[PDB]
């Protein structure tokens, strides 16, 4: 959902901001609940790592929107290029992370 | 309970090695730092009684709290700062950022 916002029009600043804000806050809520699921161990679990990486991806999507907005009406070709490149660099990277993660942990 | 120091005396057998297994205790949220054995007498209206005291020092582990409360708060504050890069003419976006972070 946080990567869906790359396909919205950059003239729609409030919409993509709603996207980023709502997704990062949802990630915060999910992390809090999942860390409330299990006992109070002082170390990180595999689910904690998965959640931290997903939060990083969502926050990076919001930061990409901020960069695109910072480069709109000042250098529009650059913001268009950034959106176009992100549209393929985020989902591929998340697929690669999911592959590596599940391969590492489902073998143990 | 019933016998005073005229009837009964308490002492630790070994006097420092009387308590074993403290280093072999694994608490999930705490670490035992020190334990102490004490031998004293207490006084109530009914007389003076022997007492032994076994005390443990417990230092809390903060990793769980780094993962539970501190890091979400730091992340929400940084999310709040994200608004400083949006242009100031955009009112709905900056208001959404600010209101969401404040209320969260
Ligand atoms: C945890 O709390 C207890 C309770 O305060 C601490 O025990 C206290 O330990 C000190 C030093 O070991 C005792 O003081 C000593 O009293 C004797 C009495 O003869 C005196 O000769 C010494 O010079 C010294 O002043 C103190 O009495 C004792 N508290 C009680 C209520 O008996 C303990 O140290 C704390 N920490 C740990 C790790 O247990």
């Amino acid at each position: 959902l946080s990567q869906v916002s790359f396909w919205l029009n950059r003239e729609s600043v409030p919409a993509r901001t709603v996207f980023g804000v709502t997704t990062v806050l949802t990630m915060t809520t999910l992390s809090i609940s999942a860390r409330n699921s299990l006992p109070k161990v002082a170390y990180a679990t595999a689910m904690d790592w998965f959640i931290a990486v997903c939060y990083a991806f969502v926050f990076s999507a919001l930061i990409e929107f901020a960069t695109v907005n910072y480069f709109t009406k000042s250098q529009p070709a650059r913001a268009a290029k950034i959106d176009r490149l992100s549209r393929i660099a985020f989902p591929l990277l998340f697929g690669i992370f999911n592959l590596v993660y599940w391969a590492t942990y489902l073998n143990r | 309970y019933g016998y005073t120091t005229d009837d009964i005396e308490f002492y630790w057998r070994g006097d420092d090695n009387a308590v074993t297994g403290v280093t072999k205790i694994e608490l999930p949220q705490f670490s035992i730092v020190d334990y102490k054995l004490i031998t004293k007498k207490v006084v109530f209206s009914t007389g003076s009684y022997p007492r032994l005291s076994l005390s443990f020092k417990l230092k809390r582990n903060i990793g769980y709290f780094i993962l539970q409360t501190y890091m979400p708060s730091i992340l929400i504050t940084i999310l709040s700062w994200v608004s400083f890069w949006i242009n100031y003419d955009a009112s709905a976006a900056r208001v959404a950022l600010g209101i969401t972070t404040v209320l969260t």
